[PDB]
């Protein structure tokens, strides 16, 4: 194993370190390290190639070092757009087998408490067609991520006909969700109307619709 | 001539 | 681990004026292998200078022959110039013709 | 009498993207007929003698495919003992290994050795009964181990006592005319006033092939060797070899002191003194 | 240099698994060079497979935890190299990259990367979406579709074709207690052109070869 801290943060500007850490069971082990940096839905990329050494100069925020069976990447000047997942990656002396390490997540604290824009769909004609009837709501954006979805027909919750989603990044530092109320078009048609509740941080909305519309 | 046949490493 | 290099500056052949030549500068003793030999006719460089491969003795030390072509004369004195990490500044040797 | 092969082969890495730099050079007694350099054009083992330049291609194409086998070699070797010794990333290191063989005046193997050094240190070496390696301190260990385990030994001691001997007879065969030669010293004595008082004698010895030689001083027929200066032998550039020995001598005393040099192109010992 | 990946994204319980990195710009057998397979998953992390090169002759490295189940060819008539990987247990469930490293940098310095795929283990059948428009419902404007009950997860969506570069958000599929996925994507359009611009759903579920198109209205 070669562990790692599990999350570390910083304000914008500050200089925050990761740091990860070989198993002590030879001294002389772990020499040649190397850092990637995984953004959400794509692949690793190299910040470093060997200890302290960069592959080109795009990467002079990123500054790497060694201490007995401990290696450290610091990034100086910490920006939103620095927020990812930092992997190490070495091998033991007298082997060529690559292992990376455990990862640590990099946050960066920054605009308070973004409410959420919702959006809610009554069920499709082609659907209902089908005999089904799928309710729509959509969390569009929010921060930090503290969100909780409850269902209500004509005020009567509704909680065995609910699936949901964990809260996951944008393309932006934001975060979205969605939420789907299966029902039929009996029950569609049945109730007057259906409302998607929607928490944030104790902040709550409603978005509503009707089969009259 | 030079040796021909591979070595291990150290 | 480090070392210093010796230094001898003499002629292939036994020096007589207006007959050709050959100037040496023979570096032993050195290490690590990183060094600079330049050949100076009045305090000037010489272009034309070709040298040896790099080879070691015994004790892991290196050694290089540097080497140019030249006429004796009364009136010009030539010098080897050493550059090695071990030298705190280049290193000077005059071509005696008793030595 | 005896004669003898030997390849010296120097790495050294280059900190960053740098390639470590590779030379190779190869010797038949006091002569070299071969190298090769990694920062040179070429990229091929090149002929230094008239008399190799006979061989031809599927010599020259074997020859460079081996010497890039020990530099790809040396490349792997540099990274593992920056990890054995625990070393940092920031400097040069440094490898050197010689191997050859000693092939007697009747052409029977006498012996053959191979070394290496890691800094300018010995690493490991192989004993001379062809068996077994001597490491030189705790790094070395290891290699020590692994060489065992994959009898490294056996496959070198089988180039040693065969292939080695068989292309040394054919070198000292195909260049007769130059490798076995014996070139006596062309001998002479200088006289160098010093003082009002005392003078210095500089013994020489020129031309002579091969470098093998003893220049010594006596006074009164008793030796001075605590009180001589010597350079060391130093190559010509053409082939041979000069060296010379020194005494102060005070004035007057001239007469007293004889320079006697050793050679194999003497028949014997000779004597030389001021007149 | 481009590393381009290719297999499938289902195999079965106990099958074996075999994708395809092809090489562009570089050449496979280069003595400078050796051609890596990664992958990564969330109980485990990134985790090294292995490595394959020639300098004379091929050579290669594997790691211990799937030693005896993997194997990575080459094929110079081709520039490519595969991985095979033996007797697919639900743990190999994971993200598969191919990548390159050099010796310029040292081991373990990857390069260049292959677009990662998707590896699914299970033993459900494949099912193609059912598909339907979410209509605007006169909110101002926006356009979504609804892709349902479907598997294995894979699955692209776009707008017009890929006319739309920008204003698109695609959401992540919920996994239902039936087994089948269930996703949805959206467009802010503006409301003065979508009276008269038509907008299409494309959806193009690759593991079943299903390529439907439905209009928003
Ligand atoms: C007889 C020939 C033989 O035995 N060979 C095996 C050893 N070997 C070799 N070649 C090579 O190019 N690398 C390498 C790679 C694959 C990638 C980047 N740099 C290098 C060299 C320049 C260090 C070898 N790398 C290792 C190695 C790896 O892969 C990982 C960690 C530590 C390592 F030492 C290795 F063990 C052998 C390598 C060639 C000579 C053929």
């Amino acid at each position: 194993a070669l562990t790692q801290p599990p999350s570390v943060s910083g304000s914008p500007g500050q200089s925050v370190t990761i740091s990860c850490t070989g198993s002590s069971s030879d001294v002389g082990h772990y020499n040649r390290v190397s850092w990637y940096q995984q953004s959400p839905g794509t692949a690793p990329k190299l910040m470093i190639y060997d200890v302290s050494n960069r592959p080109s100069g795009a990467f002079s925020r990123f500054s790497g070092s060694r201490s007995g069976n401990t290696a450290s990447l610091t990034i100086s000047g910490l920006q939103p757009e620095d927020e990812a997942d930092y992997y190490c990656s070495s091998h033991r002396t007298g082997y060529t087998v690559e292992v990376f390490g455990t990862g640590t997540k990099v946050t960066v604290l920054g605009q308070p408490k973004a409410a959420p824009s919702v959006t809610l769909f009554p069920p499709s004609s082609e659907e209902l067609q089908a005999n089904k009837a799928t309710l729509v709501c959509l969390i569009s954006d929010f921060y930090p991520g503290a969100v909780t979805v409850a269902w209500k027909a004509d005020s009567s919750p509704v909680k065995a006909g609910v699936e949901t989603t964990t809260p996951s990044k944008q393309s932006n530092n934001k975060y979205a969700a969605s939420s789907y109320l299966s029902l039929t078009p009996e029950q569609w048609k049945s109730h007057r109307s259906y409302s998607c509740q929607v928490t944030h941080e104790g902040s709550t909305v409603e978005k509503t619709v009707a089969p009259t519309e | 001539v030079v040796v021909g046949a591979c070595g291990v490493g150290k | 681990i480090q070392r210093t290099p010796k230094i001898q500056v003499y002629s292939r052949h036994p020096a007589e004026n207006g007959k050709s030549n050959f100037l040496n500068c023979y570096v032993s003793g050195f290490h690590p292998s990183d060094i600079e030999v330049d050949l100076l006719k009045n305090g000037e460089r010489i272009e034309k200078v070709e040298h040896s491969d790099l080879s070691f003795s015994k004790d892991w030390s290196f050694y290089l022959l540097y080497y140019t072509e030249f006429t004796p004369t009364e009136k010009d004195e030539y010098a080897c110039r050493v550059n090695h990490v071990t030298l705190s500044q280049p290193k000077i040797v005059k071509w005696d013709r008793d030595m | 009498g005896s004669h003898s092969m030997r390849y010296f082969f120097t790495s050294v890495s280059r900190p960053g993207r740098g390639e470590p730099r590779f030379i190779a050079v190869g010797y038949v007694d006091d002569t070299q007929f071969v190298r090769f350099d990694s920062d040179a054009a070429s990229q091929r083992m090149e002929p230094r003698a008239p008399w190799i330049e006979q061989e031809g291609p599927e010599y020259w194409d074997q020859e460079t495919r081996n010497v890039k086998a020990q530099s790809q070699t040396d490349r792997v070797d540099l990274g593992t003992l920056r990890g054995y010794y625990n070393q940092s990333e920031a400097g040069s290191h440094t490898i050197q290994i010689m191997y050859g063989c000693d092939v007697g005046s009747d052409g029977r193997f006498l012996r053959g050795y191979r070394q290496d050094a890691y800094d300018g240190k010995d690493y490991i070496a192989l004993n001379e009964d062809l068996r077994s390696w001597t490491a030189a301190d705790m790094a070395a260990q290891i290699t020590k181990r692994k060489w065992e385990a994959a009898h490294e030994a056996e496959q070198l001691r089988a180039y040693l006592d065969g292939t080695c001997v068989e292309w040394l007879r054919r070198y000292l065969e195909n260049g007769k005319e130059t490798l076995q030669r014996t070139d006596p010293p062309k001998t002479h004595m200088t006289h160098h006033p010093i003082s009002d008082h005392e003078a210095t004698l500089r013994c020489w010895a020129l031309g002579f092939y091969p470098a093998e030689i003893t220049l010594t001083w006596q006074r009164d027929g008793e030796d001075q060797t605590q009180d001589t200066e010597l350079v060391e032998t130093r190559p010509a550039g053409d082939g041979t070899f000069q060296k010379w020995a020194a005494v102060v001598v005070p004035s007057g005393e001239e007469q007293r002191y004889t320079c006697h040099v050793q050679h194999e192109g003497l028949p014997k010992p000779l004597t030389l003194r001021w007149e | 240099v481009q590393l381009q990946q290719s297999g499938p994204g289902l195999v079965k319980p106990s099958q074996t698994l075999s994708l395809t990195c092809a090489i562009s710009g570089d050449s496979v057998s280069s003595n400078s060079v050796a051609w890596n397979w990664i992958r990564q998953s969330p109980s485990r992390g990134l985790e090294w497979l292995g490595r394959t090169y020639y300098r004379s002759k091929w050579y290669s490295d594997y790691a211990v935890s799937v030693k005896s189940r993997i194997t990575i060819n080459p094929d110079t008539s081709k520039n490519q190299f595969s991985l095979q990987l033996t007797s697919m247990t639900p743990e190999d469930t994971a993200v598969y990259y191919c990548a390159r490293e050099g010796v310029t940098m040292g081991p373990g310095a990857f390069d260049i990367w292959g677009q990662g795929t998707m590896v699914t283990v299970s033993s459900a059948s494949t099912k193609g979406p059912s598909v339907f428009p979410l209509a605007p419902s006169s909110k101002s404007a926006a356009l979504g579709c609804l892709v349902k009950d479907y598997f294995p997860e894979p699955v692209t969506v776009s707008w017009n074709s890929g006319a739309l570069t920008s204003g698109v958000h695609t959401f992540p599929a919920v996994l239902q207690s039936s087994g089948l996925y269930s996703l949805s994507s959206v467009v802010t359009v503006p409301s003065s052109s979508l009276g008269t611009q038509t907008y299409i759903c494309n959806v193009n579920h690759k593991p079943s070869n299903t390529k439907v198109d439905k209009k928003v209205e």
